[PDB]
């Protein structure tokens, strides 16, 4: 019926607590969100069923 | 203060009813810290250069 609602912070995946990395990570644009959207819809809808 | 945070996240004014997604926190650094090995005696640079 569910599965375990998984969020995870991009930002904190790809570039792990350096700022320059994160300066970076801005180049690539709306993708760290996107990511985001996509987990967050996937774990309300584990409420949903 | 949060609200604006959302109105930002939202891209919006006008916020609907419900529980938004924000800017994630971390528990900054308090102080740092340096451990080396105490050794005192500086390299043999001299004989090799």
């Amino acid at each position: 019926v569910s599965m375990t609602k998984t969020s995870v912070d991009c930002t904190m995946y790809i570039c792990g607590d350096s700022t320059e990395c994160s300066n970076l990570l801005l180049q690539y644009g709306s993708f760290c969100t996107q990511l985001n959207r996509a987990l967050t819809g996937i774990a309300v809808e584990q409420d949903k069923n | 203060d949060p609200l604006s945070e959302t109105k930002c996240t939202l891209k919006s004014f006008t916020v609907e009813k419900g529980i938004y997604q924000t800017s994630n926190f971390r528990v900054q650094p308090t102080e740092s810290i340096v451990r080396f090995p105490n050794i005192t005696n500086l390299c043999p640079f001299g004989e090799v250069f």
